[PDB]
RNA sequence: GGAUUUUUGGAGCAGGGAGCCACGCAUCGACCUGGUAUUGCAGUACCUCCAGGAACGGUGC
């Protein structure tokens, strides 16, 4: 899995409503650079995760670093750099 | 007896604010000159109600939920 | 070197910002606007702008032969709007008289004048109250003693602002006597000229107005001609050319020769007519 | 594209049954087998209800035209 | 049946008793003497039903085609 | 057009100018309007006489007014009676 | 026929309108027109639940009018002649 | 009609726009139709409790605005 | 780079990812924050981020500003009289920047509306009872340092202090 | 006839009454054949707010008066 | 020149009572305590379940 101008962080409080979820994730990733958006849903699958989106890829790259296993609403969040890229990045793109 | 220009939203999903506080949601099929629209796979705001046709007459305001 | 007599200072100083086309830089003040409010506060058409200027002059009249009952809306109204606009005027037409010290001394006159009798004092009725009560009061132990009851302190906490106001319309307009003559003047002129008259005059006001401070293709072408019509050369990357005239120049070119001769096919003048 | 229209025209051949909402009245909606229209939307509904939302009560109508005046939306049911 | 639309269906409710729904809640019953191009509705010994019970009996009358929410043969 | 004001629904009121008859006019205005028609129009626009305009208020209410003219929209509903008679 | 015509020749007859919205006006009419829109002087008007207000002018929008009240005096059959 | 010669004239800037039931919508105007059906984008949304939200893209039919708040950029059609 | 009017004017402006107006001020380099008056009040968010920044201080009134991110920067003081002047503020968010003295954030009492705040990489973070001293001093506060802020911390920054 | 009722009235200070009740003033620029106004320098009273320039739908329009004189600028 | 974006109208109507404080009915929504499930790579009406709390908010009469 190469870097990616997109994490996809798992290990999250669930029980954390969806907008304030998506608020707090925008705050605590802002310190690395511009977060363009954020992709959060609360189905069984989805749950408990989120895809964080970055202009800049050297962002991305330092916040995956940075905060590994920081505690987040009480549990240590799980970085890692997205499988595929994200549908902005590519419209953004090209 | 204009068009509305509506081309853009055909085939995205849209949230539509109705009068008498009325809100659904659906996929834009199609429309004419009245504003009248049709929609699929609609939901009142939540129930699932099909394919659908709204009276432009009542179409208070639409925002689309996807990007144009 | 010489164009303009203000200085880098105030390089940005505009008059005509400050002034309209009809106060002509303080010699006329513009009243007509006036008129027309006023006739919508007296909800009719029996008043002219000569009438009107006559109503103004009254500003102990404008207190006691007041063009309408004082007390009331449309009128106070009307009346604050005017004093405002006299006011601005007056100091707007002064830059050089400090602002500040004529507005306090108004002021103190007054708070001062009012106080002991009401300034305004006649030898039948005795002490006339300014715009709050619009009563007389026999004798001045009577007037004082009213300045404490829940009438006048209704009143004078109600129409503070009004009474204010009506006068300082009233000593502005004052100090302001000559130019009041001089507008009514301009609008008796005006008013009996011509349209020949009336028309020069008004160009006359525009140039003080507007001067410096100091002085010194088609279609039917190219259709006709036969371009812009669509066309295709196949052997050059099947090209398309606007007009048949140019396609007919496209038979002698550096390109098409180099098609024809790098194909095998050589130049000059048997080929001329080649499409495929 | 399918145009309004002819959502209805199909909503007509298909004889489905029809629920209309109607114009600032919301405790109230119309029930019916569309027959016909016209320009107007105004409709012919066969073996109608008038159906309240509120007190979960059915009104029997039969032969109804309604005028187009109250539409607001036009929807398909099973029933 | 095949098509029956508005104007037809009105049309044969002519010469007939009928029942007009109002937007307003307002319901008149009586003989339909006849429609015009605007749906304006004339009856004839019209009765008034308000709440659903018999309000006022009130002979000939013109109804404006704004006011009319539905009608009803009856 | 005569025709459709002769035989039509408004055949009501071309018949109460006819008649200088009497109709009541439910106004939405919850008011109405008792009188006789002296002209109309395909919007029920009407010019009136010796109207007595009724209402509510619970309180009955009533007034006379000679002469005056209605806004059809305000139409209601409009009544033809043995009311003149 | 056409009543907003007889309406356009009440210019200079003093009258009290009745609007939609329950306001009272009483006027002088200076024009109707085509849309029924109508503008009057030596305006008294009382909106529902105020006391009145005197304008030299008002222009009342056609639609806003339930119905006017016309002078007893008012000759009709006058007026109702094209 | 001049006023709609002149909401054409606004479209690219920013406007405000009132419906007729009292949502307040700021952002930018994209397509002004003749019957003032409006398209924006990058909407702030302020409701009649007070609150407010967020939108990329709407469509608003021109009957049902009550009115709208155009730039003052464009008040310098004088002639009318 | 003084943070100017022309400067504010030729800033992106966009729709953030959590649907509000935002107003991008990153990487200029302003060391005071000034001259806001040319935003107009329009903006629900301000990205003061990487800049560098003293004190918390000098905006003129802004009623529609609900969330500010002023990371990275040298936040060592923050100005008294900011609920007159941002009414509504909601989110705040200060990470790595200088607080050091617990002191130093009374001034975030009166935030009346204030119910997301960050201080995370501040030096003031380590000084003992920090986060029950927010918690008592700044009770509006809901989230902090992307934490709940939970009853029983309540009651022990009630005993604590009292 | 004239047409003129409303022309008089352009560029002056004007009162316009909306269907809701409220109270907009401003500079009366423009009209149409619906009534849509066009409106500078305008004020909304019910609780004063500056709006700025306005266009106001002739549909919510009920009547105007004259407020005040236009505006020399 | 009265049939969906303006001018022939979807309007009309309903709130005081009790001692500055508090409030009937129906529908929907987050929502707040506990506890509990789920470790899943996406572009979203909404989103675990179990028990308790609502001097919460919006709309209609």
């Amino acid at each position: 899995i190469r870097p990616n101008h997109t994490i996809y962080i798992n290990n999250m409080n669930d029980k954390i409503k969806k907008e304030e979820l998506k608020r707090s994730l925008y705050a605590l990733f802002s310190q690395f650079g511009h977060v363009v958006d954020i992709v959060a849903l609360k189905t069984m699958k989805m749950r408990g995760q989120a895809f964080v989106i970055f202009k800049e890829l050297g962002s991305s790259t330092n916040a995956l670093r940075q905060l590994q296993g920081f505690p987040f609403y009480g549990k240590p969040m799980r970085i890692q750099y997205a499988k595929t890229d994200s549908d902005i990045i590519s419209k953004m793109r090209g | 007896a204009h068009p509305p220009e509506l081309k853009k939203f055909m085939d995205k999903k849209l949230s539509l604010k109705l009068n008498g506080g009325r809100h659904v949601q659906g996929i834009l099929r199609g429309f004419d000159p009245f504003m009248n629209l049709v929609i699929d796979e609609c939901v009142e705001m939540q129930n699932n109600i099909g394919m659908v046709v709204i009276r432009g007459n009542s179409i208070i305001m639409l925002e689309a939920l996807e990007r144009v | 070197l010489k164009a303009s007599e203000k200085l880098d200072y105030i390089t940005y100083l505009s008059i005509f910002d400050q002034l309209f086309d009809i106060p002509k830089e303080r010699k006329n003040a513009e009243y007509k606007r006036y008129l027309e409010m006023l006739l919508e506060y007296l909800q009719d058409y029996t008043d002219r702008v000569k009438p009107l200027q006559d109503q103004n002059e009254l500003f102990e009249k404008k207190w006691e032969n007041g063009t309408f009952p004082g007390w009331p809306k449309e009128t106070s109204s009307a009346l604050t709007h005017a004093g405002a606009h006299l006011d601005l005027s007056a100091f707007s037409s002064w830059e050089e008289l400090a602002s500040l010290g004529l507005d306090r001394l108004k002021s103190a006159l007054l708070a001062l004048g009012l106080k002991c009798g009401g300034t305004l004092e006649e030898r039948a009725q005795r002490l006339f109250s300014t715009k709050g009560k619009s009563l007389e009061s026999l004798d001045t132990s009577l007037f004082a003693k009213n300045p404490k009851s829940k009438g006048t302190k209704r009143d004078t906490e109600r129409n503070k602002d009004i009474a204010f106001l009506e006068a300082q319309i009233y000593e502005y307009v004052e100090i302001l006597g000559e130019q009041r003559h001089l507008t009514h003047e301009n609008v008796q002129r005006k008013q009996a000229r011509t349209g020949e008259e009336r028309e020069e005059e008004e160009e006359e006001q525009i140039s003080e107005s507007e001067s410096e401070d100091e002085e010194n293709i088609p279609y039917w072408l190219y259709k006709l001609h036969g371009l812009n019509i669509n066309y295709n050369c196949e052997i050059c990357g099947n090209y398309t050319y606007r007009g048949p005239k140019a396609f007919q120049r496209h038979f002698a070119e550096w390109r098409h020769a180099h098609g024809m001769r790098c194909l095998g096919i050589p130049n000059t003048a048997h080929f001329a007519n080649v499409t495929q | 594209m399918v145009q309004p229209i002819n959502l209805i025209f199909r909503y007509l051949q298909n004889r489905s049954r029809i629920q209309v909402w109607l114009y600032e009245q919301v405790n109230m909606r119309i029930e019916g087998c569309i027959i016909g229209f016209d320009e107007y939307m105004n409709l012919v509904l066969d073996d109608a209800e008038e159906i309240h939302s509120k007190t979960k009560s059915r009104k029997q109508l039969g032969r109804i035209m309604l005028k187009g005046d109250n539409i607001t939306l036009l929807q398909s049911v099973s029933n | 049946s095949l098509p029956l639309n508005p104007k037809p269906f009105l049309n044969g409710l002519t010469g007939k008793p009928v029942m007009v729904k109002l937007k307003w809640g307002m319901e008149y019953k009586g003989y339909l003497v006849s429609v015009d191009g605007y749906m304006n509705m004339q009856l004839a010994n019209t009765e008034e039903y308000i709440d659903g019970a018999l309000s006022g009996h009130l002979g000939e009358v013109l109804i404006r085609c704004n006011n009319v929410l539905y009608i009803r043969g009856v | 057009e005569e025709e459709e004001f002769n035989t039509g629904p408004l055949s009501v009121l071309t018949q109460s100018v006819k008649n200088n008859t009497q109709v009541l006019i439910n106004c939405r205005n919850n008011k109405k309007l008792l009188g006789r028609v002296k002209a109309f129009d395909r919007h029920c626009n009407m010019v009136l006489e010796n109207v007595k305009e009724m209402w509510t208020e619970p309180v009955n209410k009533d007034r006379y007014i000679s002469k005056m003219f209605l806004r059809g929209d305000s139409v209601i509903v409009v009544l033809r009676n043995p009311l003149i008679a | 026929m056409k009543l907003v015509r007889f309406l356009m020749k009440l210019s200079h007859e003093t009258v009290t309108i009745e609007l939609k919205n329950g306001t009272q006006v009483h006027g002088t009419i200076t024009g109707v027109d085509v849309s029924m829109n109508t503008h009057l002087k030596a305006v008294k008007m009382t909106l529902k639940n105020r006391e009145p207000v005197q304008l030299e002018t008002l222009s009342i929008r056609g639609n806003n009018i339930r119905y006017f009240i016309l002078p007893d005096s008012l000759p009709l059959d006058t007026l109702l002649v094209d | 009609g001049v006023p709609i010669k002149v909401l054409h004239e606004a479209e690219g800037h920013i406007v405000t726009c009132e419906t007729n039931t009292g949502e307040v919508y700021r952002g930018k105007l994209i397509e002004a139709e003749d019957n003032m059906n409006c398209q924006m984008s990058n909407i702030t949304v302020t409701y009649r409790d007070g609150r407010v939200a967020q939108l990329e893209q709407v469509y608003i039919r021109g009957s049902k605005i009550r009115f709208l708040i155009l730039p003052d950029m464009l008040k310098n059609m004088l002639k009318s | 780079v003084k943070l100017t009017a022309e400067l504010i004017e030729q800033a992106a402006q966009y729709t953030n990812a959590v649907r509000d107006r935002e107003l991008d001020l990153r990487g200029y380099k302003i060391p005071v924050i000034e001259n806001l008056g040319a935003t107009l009040d329009q903006f629900d968010a301000i990205d003061f981020s990487d800049n560098e920044i003293r004190k918390l201080d000098g905006f003129p009134l802004l009623r529609r500003l609900k969330t500010l991110l002023v990371n990275n920067n040298r936040i060592c003081r923050i100005g008294e009289g900011l609920d007159q002047a941002l009414p509504c503020l909601t989110e705040l968010i200060l990470t790595n920047n200088s607080l050091v003295e617990l002191g130093d954030l009374d001034p975030l009492a009166s935030l009346k509306s204030l119910t997301y705040l960050s201080i995370l990489r501040n030096p003031v973070t380590n000084k003992k009872h920090y986060r029950l001293y927010v918690i008592y001093k700044v009770p509006q506060v809901r989230v902090l340092d992307f934490q709940k802020v939970k009853l029983k911390e309540r009651q022990e920054a009630e005993k604590m202090f009292k | 006839g004239k047409s003129s009722k409303m022309l008089q009235h352009i560029d002056y200070r004007m009162r316009c009454i909306l269907q809701d009740g409220r109270i907009f003033i401003g500079t009366f620029k423009a009209f149409d054949k619906h009534m849509n106004l066009i409106l500078c320098d305008c004020d909304e009273f019910r609780e004063k707010r500056v709006l700025g320039l306005v266009l106001l739908r002739g549909e919510n329009l009920v009547s105007m008066t004259v407020e005040g004189p236009p505006p020399k600028d």
